RNA sequence: UUGAACAGAGAGCAUUUCCGGCAGCAGAGAUUUCAGCUGUU
């Protein structure tokens, strides 16, 4: 069965990764 | 006997320590344990903070100064140590705690028969070791400047026994 | 006490009593033993860092075809950064060599120019111009000394740079070597002879005489601190500084030994001879595993990293191969699999300096990376999977501060181990003595003994028994009498006479019944 | 009790246990006796309510490095070599490990009588 | 050093969950690496409550992951094993090791004590006895310890016993503080009141004494008075006349203040309690007269026994003997007071009445109110 | 193509706060730590060296020393710091070690102090104040046993009477004294062996075996009703007062001259004898000794055990003192001073930490039990380092130059001649006993802790 | 020296008592949570 939202969003705290952080840094551009 | 409790009068309250550790005594003389007292790493191997009660305020300060030079327990010595002392037996096995003053003993025999008093040179030292190292040993549970509340409480001692009038 | 799958490298090796204080006793160091080797291999959970790898994808992809420039951009900018190429076209070519920290690189050209730095800040600490040949440099306990092997003698100088010592005893020395524990430092060179000399007091330990020419080749086992030198006739020889005589002695190579590397388990050794043969052999049963033969070109050098990586250097090139240490034919380092044939050891990974020839490779300690020296400088090559990924702080810090430096030399200075605990086995300090009796003798069993000794003259049972089936050619009295020493004559040789007498007239009398 | 006390692994002293008394508390008055004005008058109305060659030569430097015998507690090699296979260092150990290899046998308090133990 | 061995500690926690289908060795290596820096903060120089704060946090939300997996995967609520309750341990471990070495953080204290009452089943009442102990030695003048201390006793475990010697310990260690008192009165009130009804609720299945009258809290009252002025003259010690008025007006509004607990109190005898605070108030404190040292709240302390001889009856049921008795009171003390006291109590009550029953009633709808009407124009 | 390598970032080992200590990365991995045994035995090494460095064991000497050589030690059992000793002119002085000076000295007898005992007495009528007043009773020459009171300053609770309570008066001499643990009663030796009470002015029973005198008493400490004793015609006479009788007699080759009581075995004592000598043996089995200590080189005159039961101190007329642990036959330790001449009582402090011993020339000192500790408390990582170099030391102590470091003292040279002279003289009677058994076919085989023994009473 | 009543401590030992399954009811706390009750296993 697939993790919920929620599940994942502990195992992004409990195991420290950044992959949101990259994401969110290479869509960053040109928004305003 | 092996000092179990301590007693420590500061200005601004009184403070009540365990005796972790015991110094050997038959060696007590020795260069070793005479600079354990100024190590403060072996130090706090022997000796660790249980209780701290402070002061209301300089009246109280004074009044308890007082106390503590006439020999007397006050009822803030009482309600501290009948705090922080075990019940014990008065016919065996009493508690001991170690007194900087002689004269102080006989009074807190007379309040709590079940413990037994020790001034000799071995609380001495622990006492010694206690004004010397001050405000490390009370992880910051004093809440006063401790040195201006001694010598505001020296100024207030020594006009009150002259009995320094204004006017 | 459960059983864990790590268990096999914390395991120690070794070499029914009526007693019950023993029994007890031996019970308690047997689950000892193995409730420390389970909580040992426990720890396994606590290791920070893990080791690099390379793999490929699709079928077409060989690892052997990625390039520096491709590595480079793939990983971060960190170990980029470290990969790091220096141009020195005057006093080439350049022998290399790392700390065992790796935070410092000592450089050493053949025309005298002498550097060490640190080379990860970009700081220099030495640089020397001697206007001399200089053949190999080496770092002592730190990076605050070094020795350099110059044209007939070996100096030491200091981080700054200045001369502490020329020593005149090391003549024309051409390898250099350190024992970390032992703080010796070891010199071979064109006079055949191998020098161990106390850094720490300066009194030379060991003059040993290798009498088969100049050491073509040198290297330290790092598990029991025994050199391997290689000698022009193809024999690696194996010595410890408190014996006249080599170790052991392997036939390796039909020429010159050119090169050998030891793992840092000390159970391999890998070895490049003149003939074009490159040769991996076990070291503590000492047969060897592989022989690959007719190379290109004769390799130059071979290095082997922490995790166990093969770099072998000829010429130009420089190729590395992985697993290839192994007890099985699967781990033959070839050039080709032909037609894909996954048996076959293909190398892990390729590199050429065009133009260039490869002097010296190192492995930078606890980094993925392989510094080259060659004949304009220093090169690094990253490989992922190279270096140890989880080090020990206690061991070898590679952020060391100048205080932990400080208090690490005088804790190895206290804890330097002397010359003669050096073995072929390093578990031989603490054994019984191979002379003494296996069992333990008492007051009682040794008075028995020594009953038995005197009464072993009287009851005839120093001689030989007279034994007349065993024919008078390979009769053991016989022997006895003929060993002995023909012009004296002694009441045990009369007494072997005698019996011998007796047991051939006794076969002659069985003889002639027969007959 | 001698023989649990000379087979047991540790002796922490003292040995005997020491008498214990109720620990002072909040949750109760321990001296029995009202000692406040306050609790007297509160009480009071509760109340009324070849390839390899081998050097086979003796390395006589190295025999200082060796036993000259098997030692006496063992009565064979194969024993005695069997209690020095672990290291009992740190590099080599873990910390609770090494803790309790290095944990000696008999423990005392630095300042206390030790007593003749009792009966149980 | 201390570090690893909190590390080799923790170990057998991540043998279990890698024995079970929880956790991937490599997920185990992440959290020991977090619980390496963690544990290395803790262990070092220079650390802060902040510290342990962000370490319990990120093993709370261990747990929770811990628990979402074993939801998910195995299908149980949670197994039997070390790993349901591994974590708590730690984070209790973690509490009491940084209340050991900061003891000052009063609010890493109320964390503790709140976490540890929170996992109710695992803990023990031993274990919050402790940390109570603990505390109460380490900050004896701390009121708001003292008083959550019986709180917990009295609605848990409900040991009246247990709250009535805290009580009197922390009144012990605290003399000064009326709020100790005014918790202590509270605590009575609430035992005898359900002393009562419990008394009732058997009178009901089913087919005088001073404990039940409230005589306990009448003398808890009268020391506090007694202390609270004692204290109150101690720390701010003609202008020794001034500063006894000063204490007297500052005791009042604690009485006041106590006044208005027992309206709160309806079940108990109000009128009994008002009684006996305004017959010590009648009493003469200080060495000075009341009603001539404070005339104000002479005519005050009057004018609020005229109003609650019919304030505790409703407005709907006010009986009109009970108002005229009221009011002939408040005509007795008009006529003592003097003409610019008497004019001020008659408007206090005037105004006290019209706001009790001519806004409740209307004249024409009630008889009397309309005679209410004629006796308030009137005052 | 998926690359991976080593990335190290800086947070993790190099921390950011100045405050903060640096990371240790600690990888169990064998390859990384080569050289186990010949690190650790290095280590051992310098651990013996070290000890040989350390070892400081004279702590000091109590007061100015009596006039006289000082014949009687007895240290209190209760109180860690107090001791009572007596010289041979009739002087007794209590004494504080903390501060190392006398509460008291008292004119006690006239004679030789012979017995000194540290007592709690336990009277009918009244209860002595034991936490102000300690009491010790003594036994002379002087036909005399006297009963002495000494002020305390241990306890601050008060804001009396120090010296004679009561005299007890023999007949005949006395040559040792002993109290019984847990009641009032005590012994004395001398002519005949009397068991008394405190409230009695005279004694209670007569125990004595036969008509020969007394020269040491010793209580059992655990199985308190038991006693020991020793005799001038070479016998051990053991009694139990339950049956108010003595028990059992051995008679060995030489005079004992101390005995003591294990305190942690209630059936195990250790005696020093004339034979250079000290016995260990079992109460149930009087036939064999238990082990046999044997370094002294003239008569020991005292025994004492530690406290924790595995040490025993013996102190000789060889001048000397030694240290031995009950299970090996030989000593550990040796103390010696120009100073220091015939040593006549040894004690092991209460702490298991000191030892006190009082000479022929009237000083009493204190040593250290061990010679390289120290009194101050440690620090977890000194704590840690000494145990590791206990245990260090033990796994290695078989080693040849370890042991050759370790078993090294300066030791004197009249004790050095005397221990070849013993030496040649032990090899001369092994070679007559190897002529002895060539000469007899059969001969019997007698063990050394059976060889000192002459009989026993009651058969086995 | 023993017995009895009282007040305790959390500080030891034992448990072949019950609870850390489920369903349902109901209450309280901050839509969820909490213990409890009634059944069942």
């Amino acid at each position: 069965p697939p993790p919920d939202e929620e599940e994942q969003l502990l195992a992004k705290f409990v195991f420290g990764d950044t992959t949101d952080l990259q994401e969110n840094l290479a869509k960053f551009n040109a928004d305003f | 006997a092996p000092i179990e409790y301590l007693l420590f009068e500061e200005p601004t309250g009184y403070a009540v320590f365990k005796v972790k550790l015991q110094q050997d005594d038959i060696g007590s003389r020795l260069k070793e344990v005479q600079e354990q007292i100024n190590d403060f790493g072996a130090f706090t191997k022997l000796i660790e903070l249980v209780s701290f009660a402070p002061f209301k305020g300089a009246a109280e300060a004074l009044e308890n100064a007082n106390d503590i030079s006439e020999g007397l327990v006050s009822e803030s010595l009482k309600a501290i140590l009948d705090l922080n002392l075990p019940k014990a037996s008065s016919k065996k096995k009493n508690i001991t705690l170690a007194i900087s003053d002689k004269n102080l003993g006989p009074s807190i025999k007379e309040e709590f028969p079940y413990v037994d008093c020790i001034s000799n040179e071995l609380a001495q030292d622990l006492i010694r070791g206690v004004r010397l190292h001050g405000e490390k040993l009370f992880k910051g549970l004093q809440s006063g400047d401790l040195e201006r509340a001694q010598l505001g409480l020296g100024h207030a001692y020594s006009r009150a026994k002259v009995k320094f009038s204004v006017q | 006490i459960k059983e864990r799958e790590n268990q096999n490298k914390f395991e120690r090796s070794t070499y029914q009593t009526k007693d019950k204080k023993l029994r007890a006793g031996l019970k308690k160091i047997d689950e000892q033993y193995k409730k420390a080797v389970s909580s040992a291999a426990a720890t396994d959970y606590l290791l920070p860092e893990s080791n690099g790898y390379l793999e490929p994808e699709n079928e077409l992809e060989k690892t052997f075809k990625v390039q520096q420039s491709e590595i480079k951009s793939s990983v971060d900018v960190s170990t980029a950064n470290k990969a790091l190429d220096l141009s020195l076209k005057e006093f080439g070519p350049y022998h290399i060599k790392y700390a065992k920290n790796g935070t410092h690189l000592l450089i050493t050209g053949r025309k005298g120019h002498v550097a060490s730095m640190d080379w990860r800040k970009g700081q220099l600490r030495a640089e020397l111009f001697l206007n001399e040949t200089c053949h190999s440099a080496t770092y002592l306990q730190n990076e605050q000394y070094f020795a350099v092997a110059q044209k007939k003698y070996t100096f030491i100088y200091d981080h700054e740079g200045t001369e502490l010592h020329r020593l005149k005893q090391h003549i024309e020395a051409r390898h250099l070597d350190f024992l970390p524990y032992h703080y010796l430092l070891v010199t071979a060179g064109e006079t055949g002879w191998l020098k161990y000399h106390d850094v720490s007091t300066g009194q030379l330990v060991s003059e040993l005489r290798t009498k088969a020419g100049p050491t073509m080749a040198m290297a330290q086992n790092p598990w029991n601190a025994v050199m391997h030198l290689g000698h022009s006739n193809g024999t690696v020889s194996l010595w410890s500084p408190s014996m006249p005589e080599p170790l052991v002695k392997l036939l390796s190579a039909r020429g010159p030994v050119n090169s050998i590397a030891i793992d840092r388990s000390g159970y391999y050794m890998a070895t490049t001879g003149a003939d074009r043969s490159m040769k991996i052999w076990d070291i503590r049963n000492f047969k060897q595993l592989h022989s690959v033969e007719s190379l290109p070109t004769p390799g130059t050098n071979v290095s082997i990293s922490d995790t166990g990586l093969l770099a072998l250097s000829r010429g130009p090139h420089v190729t590395l191969w992985k697993d290839a240490l192994k007890l099985s034919g699967d781990s033959k380092p070839c050039f080709g699999s032909m037609g894909g044939n996954p048996h076959r050891n293909t190398p892990y990974m390729s590199h050429l300096f065009a133009g260039n020839k490869v002097e010296n490779l190192g492995f930078v300690p606890f980094e993925d990376l392989l510094g080259v020296g060659h004949q304009t400088g220093i090169t690094n090559l990253i490989v992922p999977g190279a270096g140890e990924a989880n080090y020990d702080a206690l061991e070898l810090n590679p952020f060391e501060t100048k205080k932990q430096r400080q208090e690490q030399e005088v804790r190895t200075l206290l804890n330097k181990l002397p010359a003669d605990t050096i073995t072929l086995d390093p578990n031989s300090i603490g054994s019984v003595d191979k002379r003494s009796s296996t069992i333990r003798l008492n007051a009682k069993d040794l008075a028995q003994t020594t009953m038995d000794a005197n009464n072993k003259a009287k009851t005839n049972s120093d001689i030989p028994d007279v034994k007349p089936d065993v024919k008078g050619k390979n009769s053991g009295l016989r022997s006895f009498l003929r060993k002995k020493t023909q012009n004296v004559i002694d009441e045990r040789k009369l007494r072997v006479q005698k019996q011998l007498d007796k047991e051939k007239n006794i076969r002659k009398r069985n003889h002639q019944i027969k007959q | 009790i001698v023989q649990q006390n000379r087979r047991a692994d540790h002796l922490i002293f003292p040995l005997n246990k020491p008498t214990e008394h109720n620990h002072a508390s909040a949750f109760t008055r321990t001296q029995d006796v009202p000692q406040t004005e306050l609790q007297e008058k509160v009480d009071q109305v509760l109340q009324e309510s070849q390839n390899v060659i081998i050097n086979e030569k003796v390395n006589k430097k190295n025999l200082k490095y060796q036993s000259s015998a098997v030692p006496f507690p063992f009565e064979n090699r194969e024993q005695y070599e069997r209690s020095l296979r672990m290291p009992i260092g740190q590099e080599w150990t873990s910390r609770a490990s090494h803790q309790e290899l290095i944990k000696p046998r008999i423990m005392t308090k630095p300042g206390q009588v030790i007593d003749p133990l009792k009966a149980p | 050093s201390k570090t690893r061995y909190y590390l080799e500690q923790c170990i057998p926690e991540m043998d279990d969950l890698v024995e079970k289908g929880l956790f991937t060795k490599n997920e185990v290596s992440l959290i020991m690496k977090k619980r390496t820096d963690f544990e290395h903060r803790l262990n070092s120089r220079g650390s802060s409550i902040n510290d342990y704060i962000k370490y319990i946090n990120y093993e709370s939300n261990v747990n929770k992951l811990r628990a979402k997996r074993c939801k998910r995967i195995l299908q149980v609520k949670k197994t039997n094993s070390l790993s349901d309750w591994s974590i708590q341990q730690r984070i209790g471990f973690i509490y009491q090791r940084g209340t050991n070495k900061f003891p000052q953080d009063l609010k890493f204290w109320a964390m503790y004590l709140n976490y540890m009452k929170a996992r109710g089943n695992q803990t023990s009442y031993k274990k919050i006895h402790n940390i109570y102990n603990q505390l109460l030695k380490l900050h004896p003048t701390n009121v708001d310890i003292w008083i959550s201390c019986a709180k917990y006793e009295y609605e848990v475990h409900a040991n009246f016993k247990s709250c009535r010697n805290i009580f009197q310990n922390g009144l012990r260690f605290n003399p000064d503080v009326p709020k100790l008192w005014y918790e202590y009165v509270k605590f009575e009130l609430n035992f005898i009141t359900k002393l009562i009804n419990r008394r009732k609720v058997m009178g009901l299945i089913n087919e005088t004494n001073p404990a039940l009258r409230g005589d306990i809290a009448l003398t808890i009252f009268d020391v506090c008075m007694k202390t609270l002025g004692k204290h109150y003259i101690n720390k701010h010690k003609k202008m020794n006349i001034e500063l006894n008025k000063e204490t007297l007006n500052y005791l009042f509004s604690e009485s006041l203040r106590y006044i208005k607990l027992f309206d709160e109190f309806l079940d108990l005898e109000r009128d009994y309690l008002i009684n006996h605070v305004l017959q010590f108030w009648k009493n003469d404190m200080y060495d000075l007269s009341l009603r001539k040292d404070l005339p104000e709240l002479y005519l005050k302390t009057v004018m609020i026994d005229i109003t609650l001889n019919i304030r505790y009856m409703p407005v709907e049921k006010l009986d009109i003997d009970q108002l005229q008795l009221s009011v002939k009171k408040y005509f007795a003390y008009i006529s003592k007071l003097d003409s610019a006291s008497v004019k001020s109590l008659k408007n206090e009550y005037r105004s006290y009445l019209q706001d009790n029953y001519l806004k409740k009633m209307n004249a024409e709808d009630d008889p009397r109110y309309k005679i209410l009407d004629l006796i308030i124009s009137k005052l | 193509m998926k690359i991976k390598t080593i990335k190290r970032s800086a947070d993790d080992y190099v921390p950011v706060k100045s405050t903060q200590e640096s990371q240790m990365p600690r990888n169990l991995n064998p390859e990384l730590h080569p050289f186990e045994r010949a690190r650790e035995y290095t280590k051992a090494l310098n651990a013996t060296k070290l000890e040989r460095m350390f070892a400081k064991p004279f702590v000091g000497q109590l007061g100015y020393g009596h006039r006289d050589g000082v014949y009687a030690i007895a240290k209190n059992y209760g109180s860690l710091n107090k001791l009572a000793t007596g010289s041979a002119d009739g002087v007794i002085k209590y004494w504080n070690m903390s501060t190392r000076e006398e509460f008291v000295s008292f004119k006690a007898h006239y004679g030789l102090v012979t017995g000194l005992c540290v007592t709690q007495p336990r009277f009918h009528d009244k209860k002595p104040d034991l936490k102000s007043q300690n009491f010790m009773l003594s036994c002379s020459d002087d036909k005399t046993v006297k009963l002495w009171s000494i002020n305390v300053d241990d306890y601050s609770n008060k804001n009396n009477e120090e010296g004679l309570i009561r005299t007890f008066d023999g007949e005949s001499a006395f040559q040792g004294i002993d109290s019984h643990r847990e009641n009032s009663t005590f012994a004395t030796g001398g002519a005949k062996i009397h068991l008394w009470d405190v409230n009695r002015l005279k004694p209670v029973s007569d125990l004595s075996w036969g008509a020969d005198n007394i020269t040491s008493l010793k209580f059992n400490q655990n199985e308190t009703d038991i006693l020991a004793s020793t005799g001038s015609d070479n016998s051990i006479v053991l009694y139990d007062l339950r049956t108010n009788s003595p028990t059992q007699k051995i008679v060995q080759t030489m005079r004992t001259n101390a005995i003591c009581w294990n305190p942690m075995e209630a059936f195990n004592f250790v005696t020093a004898n004339e034979d250079h000598n000290a016995y260990y043996y079992d109460m149930r089995n009087l036939s064999r000794s238990l082990n046999v200590f044997k370094d002294h080189v003239s008569a020991v005159m005292d025994v004492d055990f530690s406290p924790t039961g595995d040490e025993i101190v013996t102190g000789s007329y060889d001048k000397s003192i030694r240290i031995y642990k009950t299970n090996h036959g030989h000593s550990r330790e040796i103390y010696h001073t120009k100073r220091m001449q015939h040593v006549f009582q040894v004690k092991y402090s209460m702490d298991s930490k000191y030892i006190i011993s009082g000479s022929d020339d009237g000083n009493v000192r204190l040593w250290r039990s061990k010679a390289w500790e120290r009194s101050n408390v440690k620090t977890t990582r000194e704590k840690n380092k000494l145990e590791y170099d206990e245990k260090l030391k033990e796994r290695f102590r078989h080693m040849p130059e370890i042991k050759r470091i370790s078993r090294h003292r300066h030791v004197p040279q009249v004790i050095k001649k005397a221990q070849e002279i013993k030496n040649i003289e032990l090899s001369s009677i092994k070679r007559r006993e190897a002529n002895e058994r060539r000469t007899r076919k059969d001969m019997p085989y007698i063990s050394e802790r059976k060889k000192q023994i002459v009989g026993t009473v009651h058969k086995y």
